[PDB]
Protein backbone atom coordinates (compact mmCIF):
# COMPACT_ATOMS: atom_id res chain seq x y z
CA UNK A 1 0.00 0.00 0.00
CA UNK A 2 3.11 2.27 0.08
CA UNK A 3 5.96 3.45 -2.19
CA UNK A 4 9.67 3.01 -1.37
CA UNK A 5 9.85 6.76 -0.67
CA UNK A 6 6.89 6.62 1.77
CA UNK A 7 8.13 3.39 3.38
CA UNK A 8 11.53 5.06 3.96
CA UNK A 9 9.91 7.98 5.80
CA UNK A 10 8.51 5.40 8.23
CA UNK A 11 11.84 3.54 8.43
CA UNK A 12 13.82 6.75 9.04
CA UNK A 13 11.36 7.77 11.77
CA UNK A 14 11.85 4.36 13.44
CA UNK A 15 15.64 4.65 13.04
CA UNK A 16 15.90 1.72 10.61
CA UNK A 17 18.34 1.46 7.68
CA UNK A 18 16.87 2.93 4.49
CA UNK A 19 15.78 0.87 1.50
CA UNK A 20 18.20 1.63 -1.41
CA UNK A 21 16.72 3.48 -4.47
CA UNK B 1 27.79 -2.79 -3.74
CA UNK B 2 24.56 -3.41 -1.87
CA UNK B 3 24.95 -6.86 -0.18
CA UNK B 4 22.43 -9.70 0.27
CA UNK B 5 19.69 -8.74 2.70
CA UNK B 6 19.77 -4.99 1.93
CA UNK B 7 17.81 -4.90 -1.33
CA UNK B 8 14.09 -4.07 -1.26
CA UNK B 9 11.76 -7.03 -0.98
CA UNK B 10 7.98 -6.76 -0.88
CA UNK B 11 6.33 -9.12 1.61
CA UNK B 12 2.62 -9.92 1.31
CA UNK B 13 0.72 -10.03 4.63
CA UNK B 14 -2.62 -11.86 4.58
CA UNK B 15 -5.31 -11.29 7.24
CA UNK B 16 -8.24 -13.36 8.59
CA UNK B 17 -10.59 -11.66 6.12
CA UNK B 18 -8.43 -12.41 3.07
CA UNK B 19 -7.11 -8.88 2.67
CA UNK B 20 -3.53 -8.48 1.42
CA UNK B 21 -1.17 -5.74 2.51
CA UNK B 22 2.22 -5.34 0.87
CA UNK B 23 5.15 -4.20 3.02
CA UNK B 24 8.41 -3.09 1.39
CA UNK B 25 11.39 -4.03 3.58
CA UNK B 26 14.88 -5.57 3.72
CA UNK B 27 15.77 -9.24 4.16
CA UNK B 28 18.09 -8.22 7.04
CA UNK B 29 15.19 -6.66 9.05
CA UNK B 30 14.15 -8.52 12.18
CA UNK B 31 10.55 -9.77 12.35
CA UNK B 32 10.27 -7.20 15.17
CA UNK B 33 11.31 -4.33 12.93
CA UNK B 34 9.08 -5.73 10.17
CA UNK B 35 6.11 -5.68 12.58
CA UNK B 36 6.84 -2.02 13.42
CA UNK B 37 6.40 -0.93 9.79
CA UNK B 38 3.51 -3.35 9.19
CA UNK B 39 1.66 -1.87 12.21
CA UNK B 40 1.97 1.69 10.91
CA UNK B 41 0.54 0.56 7.56
CA UNK B 42 -2.44 -1.34 9.08
CA UNK B 43 -3.25 0.74 12.18
CA UNK B 44 -2.20 -1.51 15.07
CA UNK B 45 0.72 -2.04 17.50
CA UNK B 46 3.37 -4.82 17.21
CA UNK B 47 2.27 -6.33 20.56
CA UNK B 48 -1.26 -6.90 19.16
CA UNK B 49 -0.18 -9.15 16.29
CA UNK B 50 1.32 -12.54 15.42
CA UNK B 51 2.85 -13.48 12.04
CA UNK B 52 3.19 -16.95 10.58
CA UNK B 53 4.92 -18.36 7.54
CA UNK B 54 3.38 -21.61 6.32
CA UNK B 55 2.25 -22.91 9.68
CA UNK B 56 4.95 -21.57 11.99
CA UNK B 57 5.06 -18.43 14.09
CA UNK B 58 7.85 -15.94 13.39
CA UNK B 59 9.95 -14.87 16.38
CA UNK B 60 10.66 -11.14 16.72
CA UNK B 61 14.42 -11.43 17.16
CA UNK B 62 15.10 -13.46 14.00
CA UNK B 63 15.64 -11.90 10.54
CA UNK B 64 13.22 -12.18 7.62
CA UNK B 65 15.95 -13.77 5.43
CA UNK B 66 16.62 -16.42 8.10
CA UNK B 67 12.96 -17.41 7.86
CA UNK B 68 13.44 -17.48 4.08
CA UNK B 69 11.06 -14.52 3.69
CA UNK B 70 11.73 -13.20 0.20
CA UNK B 71 10.16 -10.81 -2.29
CA UNK B 72 6.49 -11.84 -2.78
CA UNK B 73 6.59 -14.28 0.17
CA UNK B 74 3.17 -14.55 1.86
CA UNK B 75 2.79 -14.27 5.64
CA UNK B 76 -0.38 -14.91 7.66
CA UNK B 77 -1.45 -12.21 10.15
CA UNK B 78 -3.36 -12.94 13.36
CA UNK B 79 -4.50 -10.53 16.05
CA UNK B 80 -4.32 -11.52 19.71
Amino acid sequence: SLSIEETNELRASLGLKLIPP
Amino acid sequence: LVPRGSHMIEVVVNDRLGKKVRVKCLGEDSVGDFKKVLSLQIGTQPNKIVLQKGGSVLKDHISLEDYEVHDQTNLELYYL
